């Protein structure tokens, strides 16, 4: 029926079972804890033992405590009432307004949408930043990436992009907080109640956003699946409702780091420089679920912290294949005092082609690329 | 060689018992001739298998958690960081030279707590609450959870107060 | 010392007393945040606390990673620096402001502990050993140091004149390395050198002199 | 006549001890072969790469959340094979040999083993006649012969796919005015690209008309680890069909560094001993037996050719990184495509 | 200088104890003598608590481990092959290695008798003709002149037929698999036609 | 119940088979 | 009999040099972990070791 925790090593705990072991990526519960604890199984040990990952802190698990099986993957409550709600990884209200006014819980672990239902029609997403809309034009329903160092201005572009596109759309959006600061989390809650995206009172059903927050304080079980919890409620509004939903995920690099913090702890040899061996199916499984199909549209907005402006580390070097439009932030242009410090050379999108937009857009942006590459090749010799 | 063969091994199929009547008679005088070489079976306490340099590996302790302060028999305080299958890896607060193979490990049950409050204004403790400033123990103080998670999103507000440093290199 | 608590884990103590001392150090200061007051915390030598974390795990048969530091060492410094905050009105309005200290390995900003703590914290103050011998004491780097909240985080009368201070310092750091020709042309390539040099000679001060 | 031919199978078994991350360690299977394609209970296939004393390591071609402990694996008795032939032309298959286009099955095809040895010495004839690839910077400056190995190395966002696909469109611009024998068929093998980028690539081969000549093998980033590992071998096994029929074929591996990320991800999961930059030691051998498979067979053994265009994505132009060090060593040359001079108007930035 | 040959090979350092044990006992022709003597020690390890403390306690010294086992092992009818074995495991703390060394010695003894397990599952219980028609297809699925045991079993989801769970092989002649494979040969020909 | 700790081998001295072999051949007559 | 406390000395018998050991870890098995302060060439696995 049910089993017990047999072994605790930091943020990974081991549950033994007496027959009929749980399927991989299911949910477990411990009773008598302070908060409800969800264990997500990642591998079978072999001796009737699943090996888990912890959605909250394990400090308090006794050896042998009762563990039940929900027999099913992690269920978050999806729905139209979930707008205007600050949501956890495991389906909780953390804005302290009752329960979630929604039904039809859904498995947040699934397969990617297939090759047959792929959209190739591309529409230029005019944002309102003169370096974005000229040089690296975003795609409606496509992918928007944001690299750059810690202190170059990534997150202040993201809320600026919310004010650009997430207000002038009318439909629904989702802010997927994956391991950023609470300061840029709490401040965004105030500047969407005042801007009226999230409402309080009896007008909770006309709002435009859900906030799925897996900020830096949580152990890396929660920081590794808040990307998926924010994703599936966006994929719930796509297939069932048909509306275009804007996914504003912050720190995709913190999704891959939260995997890598315990990937060695599950019994795996480290990969290149010390990141995780299974980063390809971790991130590639994440990204291709975020697409636009025939049924609806998801316009992903991805911010990525890169360490010390070095794009040779393999944890962002897998992301460059996975992003159509890329807004690479240089600290040099910010050291010039120029905001936004968007690279004219490193930041290049996929819409930039005269066969789609028109020759009047492609030639000036290429004309920008001639005058700015030679300015870099001459500012060495100007000294 | 599977677990059903192990559960089949739980079913007795011996077909004869021409030892069990006599080995049950010489068992008890054997364990009571060599009785002095037996440490008692320890369940909710702990006893050290291996000890060294601040990490001491302790058998038993079915009752502990992760992050429970433990107390060794010399008064040394400890912490259970990980809990393996048969043993519990215990981190040792302080010098560890006094612990042997076979010494008792006492669970205190609580999460590690260092005294908090305004009576500590003027005192220098270490990371454990013990005073080193030579002014005796802490008065008008209380214990608190050092493993507490941060205040949530609904708990915070926008910062306003500038926190002057008194340094023109900073504040400007 | 009347308004100062100090938790002091020496290097001649064991590892976990150094591992817990910033954790117990913020346990004192959460009380000052909980009861409405404001709290200052300085987590001095926070890299050496992380070495105090690295000692315990590598004896504990735990897998190492970057620079033989363990996996979860981001989560160590994360919840060490997330429990400092500014609460809402509904819990007294108390505050905590955080000073972590990370010593670079003579100039590795891509050092493993550094990239964690530069991404957690909100503002950084670079102190190179270059600027410490050019007379600039304290040796703050200006072009590399950022904050978050900007206005309503300085003195408000200082806040108007700070834009006149920062942007003139921005051009001056670009013209200071262009002194290899002897130009001083058109009364601007000399004056922004004349201004920002006195700005450097403005912004020095003395050790232990709170003004 | 199907009911009259139903002899039940005796098929040998294996039970799973430990399964995780797309790696299932099975017990039993007293006769499974090295690299033999096995099948699980829940319809997902598998290959056993390493075979140890007590448990046998099996890598999984697909989702891994379906297998519990104590499930069963059936041996198919065959090393992993892909359906090769002309009916694949225009189809978009996965690397294992199943179609994902939504066009039903692949008919007029034949399955053949993806793991054979390269052509020997006497199979070879010296490459003399040239392949033409449309980009004049490739054809005149750093030329490429029919039956030759040439590496499209570069940065990302720099046009390595563009040098690949503009060669493909040139073949469709050349095959319509060239006789039946010397027509260069394309198999652009997509490794590690998105499931939406291939949707743009299936569009450009249809809209131009090249889908009469192209087979798009797209193991994405979204599927499991060994599909991205096997997609170059199966795609070159598709190029095997056009070799011994005597035609000329163009085989392109794109972002073969991701196939190195594929062979890294399974090796450290299978606890094989790691080497330089934590890749396995034999990754140079698994790159060479791929890239030595495409060549020019001589006038006694078929006369056909096979020219392979692998692609390595660098980081900032380091041509001494370990993965690029291997492929530059086994291939002939380099078409170095730098990102910095790409904005200097020389298109392609062919240094 | 020659040992009687092991009938099948095994893995190492915990199961080749049994391979060595079979290579010793078959030289002494004590095969079914000592095999159920291993069973008694498991019942000794099941019922009694003082002996099974000695197989897992990490605090008993290395001389009380041997001076209880050789104290318990007098003659008592017990073989000195067995007595020198259980001295050796308590010599080097390997008293926990008993539940593995038996089941491979069980396997090796059933490898000496050519005597393979099976488990046949039907929807209907097997009568005295239905069971004797079963074996004549089952003995096509053993490789030689082996024995056969029966472990007849009932499950409702199979709609007649059987599945021979050899634990090494499986033959599905159940109709619930046949109607499933009949449906897959329907769909592979209606979509192609 | 009383055999869950005995469910697997656990020992030191990975060359254990060579130790026991010299303690199994003496009783060979 | 009884394993001595950590950082205590040992005195070996029967060596050509008065060789001293210092216990640092109690490595289980009623066996401790030492670092030899002098030349270790010639230690046989039966030599009597006494403590101060
Ligand atoms: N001749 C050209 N003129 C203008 N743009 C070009 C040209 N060739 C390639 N590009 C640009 O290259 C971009 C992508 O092309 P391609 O996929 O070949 O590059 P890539 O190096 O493969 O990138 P990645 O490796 O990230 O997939 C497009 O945005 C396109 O604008
Ligand atoms: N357009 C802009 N206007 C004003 N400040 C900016 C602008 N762009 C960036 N910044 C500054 O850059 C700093 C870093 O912002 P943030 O997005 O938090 O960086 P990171 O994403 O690296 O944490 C902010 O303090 C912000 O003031
Ligand atoms: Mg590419």
């Amino acid at each position: 029926d049910a089993g017990y925790v047999s072994q605790v090593i930091g943020p990974v705990v081991d549950v033994r079972f007496d027959g009929e072991l749980p399927s991989i990526l299911s949910s477990l519960e411990v009773e008598g804890h302070s908060v409800r604890l969800v264990l997500e199984v990642a591998q079978h040990m072999g001796d009737n033992t699943v090996r888990c990952i912890a959605m909250d802190s394990t400090d308090g698990l006794v050896r042998g405590q009762k563990v039940v099986d929900t027999g099913s993957p992690i269920k978050v409550p999806v729905g139209r009432g979930t707008l205007g709600r600050i949501m956890n990884v495991i389906g909780e209200p953390v804005d302290e307004q009752g329960p979630i006014d929604a039904a039809d819980i859904w498995s947040i672990h699934r397969e990617a949408p297939e090759f047959t239902e792929q959209s190739t029609e591309q529409e230029i997403l005019v944002t309102g930043i003169k370096v974005v809309d000229l040089l690296a034009p975003y795609q409606r329903g496509g992918k928007i990436g944001l690299f750059g160092g810690a202190g170059v201005g990534k997150t202040v572009l993201i809320m600026e992009l919310i004010n650009n596109v997430a207000k002038a759309h009318g439909g629904f959006s989702v802010f997927a907080g994956v391991g950023e600061r609470t300061r840029e989390g709490n401040d965004l809650y105030r500047e969407m109640i005042e801007s009226g995206v999230i409402k309080l009172g009896a007008e909770r059903g006309n709002s435009k956003c859900t906030l799925v927050y897996g900020q830096m304080n949580e152990p890396p079980g929660a920081r590794a699946r808040v990307a998926l919890t924010g994703l599936t409620v966006a994929e719930y509004f796509r297939d069932i409702e048909g509306q275009d939903v804007l996914l504003f995920v912050d720190n995709i690099f913190r999704f891959t780091q939260a995997n890598s913090e315990v990937s060695a702890l599950l019994g795996r040899i480290p990969s290149a420089v010390g990141y995780q061996p299974t980063l390809a199916t971790d991130l590639g499984g994440l990204q291709e679920r975020i697409t636009t199909t025939t049924k609806g549209s998801i316009t992903s907005v991805q911010a990525v912290y890169v360490p010390a402006d070095d794009l040779t580390d393999p944890a962002p070097a897998t992301t460059f294949a996975h992003l159509d439009a890329t807004t690479v932030l240089s600290r040099s242009i910010a050291e010039l005092g120029i905001y936004p410090a968007v690279d004219p050379l490193d930041s290049t999108s996929r819409m930039l082609n005269p066969n789609v937009i028109g020759a009047e857009h492609y030639n000036v942006a290429r004309g920008v690329q001639k005058v700015l590459q030679d300015y870099k090749n001459l500012q060495d010799i100007i000294a | 060689a599977d677990a059903k063969a192990l559960d089949e091994l739980r079913k007795p199929k011996f077909s004869s018992k021409y030892l069990i009547q006599h080995v049950s008679q010489k068992l008890i005088p054997a364990v009571k001739e060599w009785e002095k070489s037996y440490q008692p079976p320890v369940i909710h306490l702990g006893r050290v298998l291996s000890v060294g340099d601040g990490i001491a590996r302790v058998y038993g302790l079915k009752s502990v958690q992760a992050g429970e302060l433990v107390c060794f028999d010399s008064g040394v305080k400890g912490m259970a960081l990980n809990l393996q299958a048969d043993h519990v890896g215990v981190v040792v607060f302080g010098n560890d030279s006094v612990i042997h193979q076979g010494d008792l490990v006492y669970r205190t049950g609580q999460i590690v707590n260092v005294p908090i409050g305004p009576g500590t204004l003027g005192r220098v403790t270490d990371g454990l609450g013990q005073p080193i400033d030579g002014k005796g123990p802490l008065t008008n103080v209380r214990s608190s959870l050092v493993e507490v998670k941060a205040p949530g999103i609904i708990a915070r507000q926008s910062v306003r107060e500038p926190l002057f440093t008194g340094v023109k290199a900073v504040d400007a | 010392m009347r308004y100062t608590i100090m938790v002091s884990a020496t290097a001649s103590d064991a590892a976990p007393l150094q591992f817990l001392a910033p954790y117990s150090g913020c346990a004192m200061a959460e009380y000052f945040r909980d009861t409405g007051k404001h709290g200052l915390i300085i987590y001095d030598d926070l890299s050496k606390q992380s070495v105090a974390y690295r000692q315990m795990s590598l004896l504990l048969r735990r897998p190492p990673g970057r620079e033989a530091f363990p996996g979860d060492v981001f989560y160590l410094h994360s919840r060490l620096l997330e429990r400092a905050a500014k609460l809402s009105k509904e819990l007294g309005g108390g505050s905590l402001t955080a000073f972590p200290v990370i010593e670079t390995q003579a100039g590795d900003v891509s050092a493993y502990i550094a990239t964690n703590v530069i991404s957690i914290t909100d503002g950084q103050i670079f102190l190179e050993t270059e600027l410490f011998y050019k007379g600039i004491r304290p040796a703050l780097n200006v072009g590399l140091s950022v904050s978050r909240v900007g206005s309503a985080a300085q003195f408000p009368g200082m806040k108007q004149v700070a834009g006149t201070l920062k942007l003139e310092l921005a051009q001056y750091r670009e013209v200071a390395a262009f002194a290899q020709f002897g130009s001083d042309l058109d009364a601007a390539t000399q004056y922004v050198l004349e201004r920002g040099a006195r700005l450097t000679e403005m912004l020095k001060q003395k050790q232990f002199a709170p003004i | 006549e199907w009911e009259k031919s139903y002899q039940p199978p005796v098929i040998h078994l294996g039970r799973v001890l430990s399964v995780g991350d797309g790696i299932a360690r099975v017990y039993g299977l007293k006769s499974v072969q090295a690299g033999e394609l096995v099948c699980f209970d829940s319809g997902v296939k598998g290959m056993a790469l390493n075979l140890q004393a007590d448990h046998v390591g099996v890598v999984v071609f697909g989702n891994d959340s379906v297998i519990h402990q104590g499930d069963l694996v059936y041996r198919t008795g065959q090393i992993v094979n892909v359906p090769i032939g002309p009916g694949t032309l225009g189809r978009v298959t996965d690397g294992l040999g199943q179609p994902i286009d939504g066009k039903g099955p692949l008919t007029n095809v034949r399955s053949s083993l993806v793991e054979v040895k390269a052509p020997g010495i006497i199979a070879r004839q010296s490459v003399r006649e040239p392949l033409f690839t449309g980009v004049k910077a490739v054809d005149a400056l750093v030329p490429i012969g029919r039956g030759q190995r040439e590496l499209i190395i570069g940065d990302r966002q720099t046009g390595k796919t563009a040098v690949a696909i503009d060669a493909i469109i040139h073949q469709k611009n050349c095959n319509e005015q060239v006789p039946k024998a010397q027509r260069v068929y394309c198999v652009y093998v997509a490794v590690g690209q998105k499931r939406s980028t291939v949707a743009q690539l299936v569009k450009l081969f249809t809209q131009t008309g090249a889908m009469r000549y192209t087979i798009m093998v797209s193991a994405t980033a979204s599927d499991a680890a060994p599909l991205q590992f096997l997609a170059p071998y199966s795609g070159c096994a598709m190029a095997e069909y056009f070799r011994d029929t005597g035609k000329h074929g163009l085989i392109i591996y794109d972002d073969l560094s991701k196939q190195s990320v594929a062979y890294r991800q399974m090796s450290l999961l299978l606890r094989r001993p790691p080497g330089r930059e934590a890749f396995p030691g034999d990754v140079f051998y698994l790159h060479s037996r791929l890239l030595e498979r495409a060549a020019k067979l001589s006038k006694e053994l078929g006369g056909g050719s096979l020219t392979a265009f692998p692609v390595i994505e660098t980081q900032a132009g380091d041509v001494s990184a370990y993965i690029a060090t291997n492929v530059i060593s086994i291939t002939d040359g380099q078409i170095f495509l730098e990102t910095e001079l790409f904005y200097k108007g020389i298109r392609p930035a062919l240094n | 200088l020659k040992l009687p040959t092991a009938p099948l090979q095994l893995s190492g350092t915990s199961a080749q104890i049994a391979t060595l044990l079979w290579q010793v006992a078959a030289k002494e022709n004590q095969l079914d003598k000592v095999q159920d003597e291993l069973y008694q020690f498991i019942e000794l390890f099941k019922q009694h608590s003082e002996l099974r403390r000695l197989a897992t306690d990490p605090f008993v010294p290395t001389l009380v481990r041997t001076k209880i086992i050789s104290s318990v092992l007098k003659d008592s009818g017990a073989s000195e092959i067995t007595k020198k074995l259980f001295e050796a495991l308590a010599d080097e703390g390997a008293l926990s290695a008993l539940l593995e060394v038996t089941v491979n010695y069980e396997e090796l003894m059933l490898a000496h008798k050519k005597e393979v397990y099976c488990t046949v599952i039907t929807a209907e219980p097997l009568d005295k003709l239905e069971r004797v028609e079963l074996t004549k297809k089952a003995e096509k699925f053993v490789d030689a002149g082996f024995k056969l045991v029966m472990q007849e079993k009932i499950d409702k989801k199979l709609l007649g037929g059987f599945v021979i769970e050899f634990s090494d092989r499986r033959v599905d002649m159940s109709t619930a698999k046949k109607v499933e494979e009949f449906n897959n040969f329907v769909n592979k020909l209606v979509l192609s036609i």
